[PDB]
RNA sequence: GUUCUUUGUAAAGUGCCUUCGAAGAGUCGAGUUGUUUGGGAAUGCAGCUCUAAGUGGGUGGUAAAUUCCAUCUAAAGCUAA
RNA sequence: UUGACCUCAAAUCAGGUAGGAGUACCCGCUGAACUUAAGCAUAUCAAUAAGCGGAGGAAAAGAAACCAACCGGGAUUGCCUUAGUAACGGCGAGUGAAGCGGCAAAAGCUCAAAUUUGAAAUCUGGUACCUUCGGUGCCCGAGUUGUAAUUUGGAGAGGG
């Protein structure tokens, strides 16, 4: 079908012609080997899902105006943060230590100025395979970008 | 054509002129209609006067700039100057430009005068509903008149 | 913010990392249908900033329209009229190319409501537009009161009237002398200075 | 004579359906002594009795499956207020008195103030 | 893994499922009652001069029946209405736009007896 | 003709019921100016365009 | 006019000091062509081509260069009489 | 092998919506010639008639990338006036506004551009119940390629 056509001479167009090098920093992803441990360390730290977080209020609803507490009762939390605006911004505040991003985006030009900005920032990124996999540890369909502020000691 | 002397008239009467003949036959009857608007209005604006107060403003064009005329808005520093803010004013009755300003002294004291007057001169009821009613003055600008310095 | 690196961005649009996406979605969007329906906006900062937001009843249409001139129809060349009426090759269509791109999309789409539309690629043929529609009858734009005012009937085919960004600028409404013909409605004025008005005691 | 409407509401279904055969076959009759007899006003009787045990029978089930709808969303469309095509594509009274969470605010703080100008 | 094994060189449509209409509401909520019962289809017989000789001589009851009866319905009204037998039914449309049906009985029953029955004779 | 549609015949059975003389009781009744059928119709004096 | 519910350690307004202050791109603009206008070295519009800037840009009814001033903040949208 | 993601389909899928009529007035497109110039080609008739698309009880316009050069005006529209004026035009025939001034009527506004990041706080739908132009609970989904709140230049925000 056309479809099935235009999907795959859409690869095609895409590597026979000479791909500018703002593109084609992209595909040098990380190696599956080294991926391994990046989405292990990545998975400690998922941020609550609508599910936990309904019984985290009904304690801070029991606690706070009742045990005369500042609202502390929950630790401080400790997740990965997600989201393009987000994350740039936390990219020029100096609060990244390590960033994940997609390269696999459609709309390309979104996460083009993603690895120039960490490098004039000075915080690490890696480009790595899949938005899907990216959106798998943030709870969402796809993310695209993953980034970690803090991190336990 | 050109005969029997006369001066040469411009009437510009050479295209279909009598399908947009526009005869003001309802002069009468609309002015009872507005009439009627006017006086609909303001038993549903109960006693408010109608119209909102408007600031003293001198004219541009020197052949109108030795005249003072009725303006749009209150010229927001005038509106501080005169003790209270430019949201409240408008809920007050008090018409607020915020897009012209001040770079005339005797215009300007002219202006917050007004505004000091204005509040003298109102009885502004509280929302609770109490409603010590004080019957309507239709006019805002027949109690404060602009008047040539 | 990331909005604000696109959109500086999306203005180099002669650099190489903008003109290699320009022929790779050029030769995309031309193997699809004149008419079809887009996932998602090429361009989200350009889209957002019209109106658009990222929720259900926010339907984005990509649609191509033919470039050049207006030839008058006038079968075999002849117009049978004085020689200044006889121009056949040079005529420029007062319509923006970008309002029959929204006009062509309103009509396959009649259930929905053109909010804006935005330049996304050209070629020597054809141009290439991205056109935002809105629904009316989902309850999300029923609701949600900085949207329901398309839902008012006033709001029926706003592209097929001209009051679209890409209308009013082809109807030239702005102010200011130089829109004195063109400020509050070309015939309007026209009929304006073009009534006798009289009254009961003539003046 | 004629049949009564509010004679035939205080019957069961099977009783109107009943009644309805016997007016058939009265009518059936008459159109037989019609084509022999230079007039026959009854006819128009029994005809209009007809047709109000039609409009009983129609109005108790018309009745009847309105109140297994009753108090839930999509309703037969018969059973809905028609009323305009152009109104019913209106914005709804909670719709049309939506407004945006910001100019709440504006409202509440600053309502229309109520004042008069003698002193 | 490899990938499927395809003989022909033709994509056709996959045959998805299809699945059975459940309405959240009736489309009109009331049956509409038999519109052409056993009542409607046979309005009145003719009685003709020469529509009554047919009844006494060849068994054929002459009747006017609806426009939109056909000769199904008609031979199932006239054997429920009055409990006979059915040859056979001839219908023509009539130049005044009614249409005649000519209901012929077996040999078990006889017209002019029955017609009695009905009332005209 | 002869072999016809039944749109044809529906029209020519209208055509053949209006073919009648005005009924005598109408005019007796009151404020009454009906005098003759106005539209009466023959075969021979005009033709009906199908 | 009466009456039932307290929204809320909620929301909103104003003073002083300090740091900032994000504001719309094949768009503005220019050339050319056609059309239009009272708009005249080009009023508006449209096709094609070129294609911006950030103490910037548009306008200031004669084309251009240079130096100032005045005035607004485009390329997004809603709204009674 | 299995489960996602992306894109594209299918169904008499669940619920909706578009057509046509009318068209005096309104918003656009398209677009003549008769006529006038005592001929006629620019021009004029006319940015009109006919043709086409799209609305409402009004529509459209509308809160300045405005007018101004002033002792400065201050969204839009309409009327009086400016004015048959500036100007346009085989500078022939003819065409032809706008600022100010008086009056009618008066109303102002919000999105994009920000990190909520100590918690997507947002919303459709389905279902159950209820005080049913809706509300509450629960369950899928939409959505981080950004839905809410805050902010719109008249400012405003982070803070103290």
């Amino acid at each position: 079908p056309e479809y099935v056509r235009v999907q795959r001479q859409k690869k095609i167009l895409s590597i026979r012609l000479k791909v500018p090098p703002t593109i084609a920093q992209f595909q040098y992803t990380l190696d599956r080997n080294t991926a391994a441990e990046t989405f292990k360390l990545f998975n400690k730290y998922r941020p609550e899902t609508a599910a936990e977080k309904k019984e985290r209020l009904t304690k801070e609803a029991a606690a706070v105006a009742e045990g005369k507490s500042k609202q502390d009762a929950s630790p401080k939390p400790y997740a990965v943060k997600y989201g393009l605006n987000h994350v740039v911004a936390l990219i020029e505040n100096k609060k990244a230590k390590l960033v994940l991003i997609a390269n696999d985006v459609d709309p390309i030009e979104l996460v083009v100025f993603l690895p120039a900005l960490c490098k004039k920032m000075g915080v690490p990124y890696a480009i790595v395979k899949g938005k899907a996999r990216l959106g798998t540890l943030v709870n969402q369909k796809t993310s695209a970008v993953a980034a970690l502020t803090e991190v336990r000691a | 054509a050109i005969s029997k002397n006369l001066p040469i008239l411009k009437n510009h009467f050479r295209k279909h002129w009598q399908e947009r003949v526009k005869v003001h036959f309802d002069q009468a009857g609309k002015k009872v209609s507005r009439r009627n608007a006017r006086a609909t209005r303001a038993a549903k604006i109960a006693p408010r006067p109608l119209d909102l107060l408007r600031p003293v403003v001198r004219a541009p064009t020197v052949k109108y700039n030795r005249k003072v005329r009725a303006g749009r808005g209150f010229t927001l520093a005038e509106v501080k100057a005169a003790g209270l803010t430019a949201a409240y004013a408008r809920t007050i009755g008090i018409a607020v430009d915020h897009r012209r300003q001040n770079r005339n002294q005797e215009i300007f004291d002219a202006n917050v005068q007004r505004l000091k007057e204005y509040q003298s001169k109102i009885i502004v009821f509280p929302r609770n509903g109490k409603a010590p009613e004080a019957e309507q003055v239709l006019s805002a600008a027949a109690t404060f008149p602009i008047a040539q310095p | 913010g990331a909005y604000k690196y696109l959109e500086e961005l999306q203005r180099k649009k002669q650099s190489d990392v903008l003109r290699f996406l320009q022929r790779v979605r050029v030769w995309e969007y031309r193997q699809k249908n004149v008419i079809h329906r887009a996932a998602r906006p090429t361009r989200p900062d350009k889209a957002r900033r019209l109106g658009y937001k990222a929720k259900q009843g926010f339907v984005i249409y990509r649609v191509r329209v033919r470039r050049g001139n207006r030839k008058r129809p006038v079968p075999k060349g002849a117009t049978y009229g004085k020689p200044t009426n006889q121009g056949v090759n040079e005529l420029k269509y007062q319509r923006s190319l970008r309002a029959t791109a929204e006009e062509r999309v309103g009509r396959r789409a009649a259930n929905l409501r053109v909010l804006n539309s935005y330049w996304v690629n050209q070629d020597s043929t054809y141009k290439y537009f991205e056109v935002i529609l809105v629904d009316p009858q989902h309850k999300a734009i029923r609701r949600d009161a900085r949207y329901n005012w398309i839902c008012d009937p006033v709001h029926k085919h706003r592209e097929a009237r001209g009051l679209t960004a890409t209308g009013k600028k082809s109807r030239g409404i702005n102010k200011g002398h130089k829109f004195n013909n063109t400020k509050a409605g070309r015939r309007k004025t026209w009929k304006r200075q073009n009534t006798l008005s009289l009254w009961r005691y003539r003046k | 004579a004629g049949v009564k409407a509010y004679e035939l509401r205080t019957k069961s279904k099977e009783q109107l359906a009943s009644q309805l055969v016997d007016l058939k076959k009265e009518l059936a009759e008459l159109k037989v002594q019609k084509l022999s007899r230079p007039s026959l006003p009854k006819i128009k009787t029994v005809r209009k009795s007809i047709a109000c045990v039609l409009t009983v029978i129609n109005e108790q089930q018309r009745e009847a499956v309105r109140q297994l709808y009753k108090g839930k969303k999509y309703q037969p469309k018969d059973l809905r207020a028609k009323k305009t095509r152009a109104l019913r594509r209106a914005l709804t009274k909670f719709e049309a008195s939506q407004v945006t969470e910001k100019q709440r605010k504006k409202q509440i703080a600053f309502p229309q103030r109520k004042y008069a100008i003698k002193a | 893994k490899a990938l499927k094994v395809r003989t022909s060189a033709t994509f056709r449509l996959p045959k998805t499922l299809k699945l059975a209409r459940a309405p959240k509401y009736a489309s009109k909520a009331v049956p509409h009652y038999n519109r052409l019962d056993s009542y409607k289809v046979i309005e009145q017989p003719i009685t003709s001069e020469t529509a009554m000789k047919k009844v006494e001589d060849g068994n054929i009851l002459v009747f006017q029946v609806s426009m939109k009866a056909n000769k199904y319905q008609i031979k199932k009204a006239v054997k429920e209405l009055y409990e006979v037998d059915v040859l056979k039914v001839n219908t023509l449309v009539r130049p005044n736009g009614t249409k005649k049906a000519y209901v012929r009985l077996t040999a078990d029953y006889d017209a002019l007896d029955i017609a009695n029955r009905i009332g005209y004779i | 003709a002869a072999q016809k549609s039944f749109r044809i015949k529906q029209k020519m059975a209208k055509a053949k019921k209006q073919n009648r003389p005005l009924p005598q009781w109408i005019r007796l009744r009151t404020n009454n100016t009906i005098r003759y059928n106005a539209k009466r119709r023959n075969w021979r004096r005009t033709k009906m365009n199908i």
